[PDB]
DNA sequence: ACACACTCTCCAATTCTCTAA
């Protein structure tokens, strides 16, 4: 509960799988305080800091959408980039929570603009052709060029199962 | 409550790192471990946590949280083999005590997370939910703990030992002789855990290894290999033969027996004698296979399912029956057969041990376990060194132990006891019939008299209070004493102790028992049987006997045999060498010719006996035909002599006065 | 007949005689890796300032 | 109430249609022969008691009817009685 | 409460299975042929293990001769009539001497889930045409050839299965999938009843790849007056994608039958 | 409404145990 990890005590995943090593409390407090402390310290040479930056735009332009490139998030702190290859459903929602923290920094009651903040994922290091997906890369990230051959028209989708909707394609 | 339960486990996780951990100095990738602070409470608060908690509240929750953690795979053998490898190092050169202290507590934890597991009507409804996942934890910690460094855990453990191995037993204080207890108490832990046994609430009439493991972890054959490597079998065999000079024999001779019980247990003794080889006999096999193949052509049709016609059969009276299939048409004992199949009903039936680990009593025999030809050499080697070196001077201690203190046993301690003597001393007389350098004076203590009383007054006692199974066990032990006499006899005292095992009330007792056994599991009746004919056997080479043979021919004896016998596609091909002997001593010596002619036995003799069952050319067929032909020669003399036999053959004889002894005779 | 004594067995006991490519990456990297904030608070003062 | 369930009774055994026919006719049935193996003639005694056992009683297998024989012969006494008389005309 | 142990559960038991397995085991320890250039024996299966251990794969091929030539022929003959039967006893056969020499295999950090091996044969004695298939020969040992025309997509196929209640915190394990889609009995913890609303877990159950292909007549073998016949062919693990339409194939393994599912 | 799949309930058939002649 009160406790919390070092980064180094990370190092080792000490349960069967990373899924349940990610979702235990304690852990996870952890990696949302090592986002969080990344978020506001990340520096162009320069100085700089390209996200204060970045989120400072986000409400010039009254956006939902916050991105970060992925080769910034493996050049300091690299196991939060492995953990984030290897189990981003999880990863994504600890980091959607923290991104929505740094932005209520710059712009306070922006909860009134947008209930929510999705983190978008730039600069994967590794791609594949349709050939070359397998078994394996079930529930992995992954990265993919092709043509777009047909498209629907967008539909209002429900969100839980008082209601809400999100637009679906 | 759910939040205090996770607390404790937290207060857990944490401890389970106050302990210390490795390097991140060392550039060697990984180090081994590094030692934490306050380590001697963490390690002595994880001992309260198991004795003034989990037992006190009755729980095996503690368990659950340390498992949760992965305590003893993550810290525990580390600490451990690191204390090992660097004695090792100093010894090969040829506050240290803290590191020693470190290394005795570690070791007990190991002792008491691994430690067998018991469940009751008495237990908590805590462990009984728990039962079944604890089982596949400790699993696991089998396969660890044989696997690190091929094993290496296991030379810490004997070198704690060693410590107290070293100066003289006048020395030697209690707290000390724990250690030496301890040691062997790890060892059978280890032997002992198994691939787990379901168990289900009867609420309803409707595997376990984790994923992580697999048979050849867990198997025996295994853990042999293991042992060798790390020098265990050396330890046992020095501990035990010097056992009688002063090693103060309370401490360690009960322990030291149920190690040589869990692996004696599951091998039969004619696996480790022989008596390409592997491809021939699987060729033959093969053989086998196309022999029973044979006989399900020899029940098929030539043409298809839907040609088939239909058939009528008109019985006496003039009444019709119709069967469906092209065999039936020119097959009547098929047809007859198939009639009868069609008939819904069957009769219900009815149904005797609980409360111990498998093992001879409760399982079918048939069907070994398998050795690495270095694995088969060793285990060889080291029962073979027991024999000639430790097995006397093991039973006359723990004799004359336990007719001090009989009043006082426990059931699995009666079925420990019964299970070495038995193992031991039929492995002996195999491998001295087989070669001279063998002699049967190395299991020679089991027969003076104290012993002999023992095993009597175990099956004694087991009898009267109806426990059926130390009656079993006893039954075996019993076996095995007889046999060995008459290996004895056909070479002073031994006819002094024949004189005595068959005074009058012990045959009161050998001739009840196989009355009984026509309820029970199939391994009970044939117990019954071979104990039969070697107590016959014994009495026969006496010279009284008439005396005895007529008290075990009657009615109920028979019903046993005829039980037991109609299961014969399951059984032996030398037990049925073992119930026809006894129809000889029946129907021809005895002339007690009344007691076979009933139906179900008339039954039998066809199925057995047709191309269905007993093989062609198999040695049974010798005998039961050589049988058959006599039987029915003298049943045709009786019925015509007769003619009231034809309603007699259903029914049992009829115990009336006047008319009864006619009947039989 | 044998004996195997205590003497013997301590003597003899002690004298017995590409994902590959970026988890090695990441691995060695994550081995060998309020005033530092400042440049954050710095980019939202800005709008203050300018 | 459900229909009750109908069983083999000692009533059927000592009725015309039951025990007297074998003893009316056995020693006419079955025949053995030395000039045949004893798995022929051993096969050939169980056929007429076949026959006889379906014709009295067909609910059940013909082991179960040997089986269940065995308790109404022991337990029954008018049964008995009537078995101590067959071996009372042998001693006529 | 009326707790009971399956007291009677002990197993039957094929011995021709464990002999089978333990004859395998010591043919592919002691095969024991001479090297290329000198008498000298070289005990090529065990180096084959070695190979794979250098490059982490997971299949091995045997030659069909080599097999013929062990313990008089029988082996080999079990093998080709029985392989449906005796397929899982050769897997753990292999398994152990996998484990001896080599144990780095035998995982595919966390934990490692073990390596499904896969047993490949070639150089059998002849091969037979698609209007050859008839029903006398299913689940035995056999070799195919023809032209390739249309292929599937690689999909993943369910191998072992892992399910947790809904109404109750239990797991199931191991479940057996066979043709089709395949869900427990019962909800193994007695406090709970509930059949219904099981989920599968990704994470826990096991995947293999698979796809199909189908293939017709060679057309210089068509008889007299008559037209090509077709066939379906399942490819599966490190074998997918390698055949191509328009193309002249051999392919080798055993004939199966499908339900109406 | 018409064959099916599945659930629930009650009642008597059966075997086991104790007592006395
Ligand atoms: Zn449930």
């Amino acid at each position: 509960l009160r406790e919390e990890l070092t980064l180094e005590s990370l190092s080792n995943v000490k349960a069967n799988s990373y899924s349940e090593w990610i979702t235990q409390p304690n852990v996870s407090r952890t990696i949302a305080r090592e986002l969080k402390s990344f978020l506001l310290e990340y520096t162009d040479e320069t100085g700089r800091s390209v996200y204060g930056a970045r989120i400072r735009t986000l409400g010039e332009m009254n956006s939902e959408s916050l991105e970060v490139n992925y080769r910034h998030l493996a050049e300091s702190k690299a196991i939060l980039a492995l953990f984030l290859a290897k189990c981003p459903e999880e990863m994504l929602k600890i980091f959607d929570l923290v991104a929505m923290e740094a932005t209520e920094l710059h712009y306070p009651d922006y909860a009134r603009i947008h209930s929510e903040i999705h983190v978008r994922i730039s600069d994967f290091p590794t791609i594949y052709s349709l050939r070359e997906l397998r078994e394996s890369n079930l529930s992995s990230l992954v990265r993919v060029t092709g043509v777009v051959t047909r498209r629907t028209g967008v539909f209002p989708q429900l969100k839980y199962v008082k209601t809400v909707y999100r637009n679906y394609q | 409550a759910d939040f205090s339960l996770t607390v404790l486990r937290a207060r857990i996780a944490l401890l389970a790192t106050a302990i210390g951990g490795p390097d991140y100095t060392s550039q060697i990738d990984p180090p081994p471990y590094k030692l934490g602070d306050d380590c001697l409470a963490c390690l002595k608060d994880l001992k309260r946590w198991f004795k003034l908690v989990d037992d006190q509240q009755k729980r095996w929750d503690v368990a659950m949280a340390v498992a949760e953690y992965r305590i003893l795979t993550d810290d525990l053998l580390p600490i451990l083999i690191d204390w090992e490898n660097k004695c090792s190092l100093a010894a090969k050169l040829a506050n240290k005590a803290y590191y020693d202290k470190i290394a005795l507590n570690c070791l007990q934890l190991l002792v008491l997370m691994t430690w067998p597991l018991i469940v009751t009507e008495q237990s908590s409804s805590n462990q009984i939910t728990l039962y079944g996942e604890l089982k596949k934890h400790q699993l696991v910690y089998k396969k660890t703990i044989l696997s690190m460094e091929s094993g290496k855990v296991l030379r810490a453990a004997i070198r704690l030992a060693l410590d107290v191995i070293k100066i003289d037993r006048l020395s030697r204080t209690p707290r000390d002789n724990m250690v030496l207890k301890l040691v062997l108490n790890f060892f059978r832990n280890v032997i002992a855990i198994e691939p787990g046994e379901f168990t289900i609430n009867t609420k309803k009439s409707m595997d376990t290894l984790p994923p992580n493991v697999s048979m050849d972890d867990i198997s025996l054959n295994t853990v042999i290999s293991s042992f060798h490597k790390n020098k265990v079998f050396g330890f046992l065999l020095t501990l035990t033969s010097s056992l009688s000079k002063e090693f103060d024999q309370d401490f360690i001779n009960i322990p030291l027996l149920e190690i040589m019980f869990y692996f004696t247990k599951d091998v039969n003794q004619e696996l480790l004698f022989p008596r390409t080889s592997a491809g021939f006999e699987l060729s033959k096999l093969l053989q086998k296979e196309h022999q029973m193949r044979k006989n399900v052509i020899k029940h098929t049709s030539a043409r298809h399912s839907r040609f088939g016609g239909l058939l009528s059969i008109q019985t006496p009276d003039k009444t019709r029956l119709t069967v469906s299939g092209s065999q039936a048409l020119v097959d009547e004992k098929i047809a007859l057969q198939k009639l009868d199949d069609s008939k819904k009903w069957n009769k219900r039936i009815i149904k005797a041990a609980e409360g111990l680990p498998n093992s001879l009593l409760n399982s079918q025999t048939g069907k070994a376990i398998f050795f690495t030809e270095s694995n088969g050499k060793h285990f060889k080697e080291f029962i073979n060194n027991f024999i000639d070196s430790g097995f006397n001077i093991l039973l006359h201690s723990v004799t004359n132990y336990f007719t001090t203190e009989q009043d006082r046993m426990v059931t699995l301690e009666q079925v420990e006891y019964l299970l070495f003597f038995a193992w031991f001393v039929k492995y002996q007389l195999l491998r001295s019939k087989i070669d001279n350098s063998a002699d049967i004076k190395q299991v020679s203590e089991a027969l003076k008299e104290v012993t002999f009383i023992l095993v009597s007054s175990l099956l004694r006692s087991a009898y009267d209070l109806k426990n059926w199974t130390v009656t079993h066990a006893g039954m075996i032990a019993f076996n095995e004493l007889l046999n060995l006499v008459s290996r004895t006899k056909a070479a002073t005292d031994i006819e002094f102790i024949v004189s005595r095992l068959f005074s009058d009330e012990r045959i009161q007792l050998l001739s009840n028992l196989p009355k009984i056994g026509s309820k029970y599991s199939l391994q009970f009746m044939k117990s019954c049987i071979e104990l039969t004919h070697s107590v016959l056997k014994v009495l026969e080479q006496y010279s009284n006997f008439q005396k005895v043979q007529a008290n075990y021919m009657t009615e109920p004896v028979i019903e046993t045999y005829i039980n037991f016998l109609e299961r014969f596609r399951e059984l032996e091909d030398d037990s049925i060498k073992k119930v026809f002997s006894f129809f000889h001593r029946v129907f021809v010596q005895a002339k007690e010719q009344a007691l076979l002619f009933r139906f179900d036995l008339i039954i039998l003799l066809r199925e057995m006996l047709s191309p269905d069952g007993l093989d062609r050319m198999s040695r049974s067929r010798k005998y039961v035909s050589q049988f058959s032909d006599y039987f029915l020669a003298r049943l045709k003399k009786r019925l015509k002599k007769s003619p009231a036999w034809f309603v007699g053959l259903l029914f049992p004889p009829l115990h009336n006065s006047e008319v009864g002894f006619y009947q039989r005779y | 007949k044998k004996f195997f004594s205590k003497e013997s067995f301590l003597a003899d006991f002690d004298d017995s005689s590409d994902h590959n490519v970026l988890l090695n990456t990441l691995r060695k990297a994550s081995r060998k890796q309020n005033p530092k904030s400042s440049a954050f608070f710095e980019s939202m003062v800005e709008d203050i300032i300018e | 109430k459900r229909r009750p369930q109908v069983k083999l009774t000692a009533e059927k055994l000592l009725s015309d249609k039951g025990l007297p026919y074998v003893l009316k006719n056995a020693h006419k049935r079955i025949r053995i022969s030395s000039k045949k193996n004893s798995y022929d003639n051993l096969s050939n005694i169980i056929q007429f008691y076949q026959l006889w056992a379906h014709e009295l009683f067909p609910k059940a297998k013909f082991k179960d009817f040997m089986k269940i024989c065995q308790t109404v012969g022991k337990t029954d006494p008018v049964l008995r009685e009537y078995r101590v008389s067959l071996f009372r005309d042998e001693m006529g | 409460f009326k707790s009971r142990a399956l007291n009677h559960v002990k197993k039957v038991d094929d011995v021709t299975g464990e002999k089978v397995r333990e004859a395998f085991e010591q043919f592919l320890e002691d095969f024991s042929v001479q090297s290329t250039d000198t008498g000298e024996v070289e005990k090529v299966y065990r180096a084959q293990i070695e190979f794979m251990k250098i490059y982490d794969l997971n299949t091995i091929y045997i030659d069909y001769q080599h097999l013929s030539m062990r313990e008089n022929g029988a082996l080999a003959m079990a093998i080709s009539e029985q392989y449906y039967r005796f397929l899982p006893f050769l897997q753990k056969g292999l398994r152990r001497v996998v484990r001896k020499y080599a144990p780095e295999l035998l995982n595919t950090s966390p934990e490692q889930t073990e390596r499904v091996f896969q047993i490949s044969f070639f150089n059998l004695p002849t091969v037979h045409r698609i209007r050859d298939i008839r029903s006398e020969k299913i689940g035995s040992l056999l070799s195919i050839s023809g032209t390739v025309t249309r292929t599937s997509e690689v999909r993943p196929e369910l191998y072992k299965a892992s399910f947790t209640c809904d109404m109750c915190r239990a797991i199931v394990d191991n479940v057996e999938q066979s043709f089709k889609y395949t869900e427990p009995t019962f909800c193994p913890n007695p406090s709970c009843e509930n059949r219904a609303f099981w989920t599968l877990n990704v994470t826990r159950s096991r995947f293999l790849d698979w796809q199909k292909v189908r293939i017709q007549e060679n057309a210089n073998e068509i008889p007299t007056g008559s037209m090509p016949r077709t066939l379906d062919v399942i490819l599966r693990g490190d074998s997918v994608e390698r055949a191509k339409p328009g193309d002249r194939c051999k392919f080798t393994g055993v004939e199966i039958v499908v339900p109406d599912v």
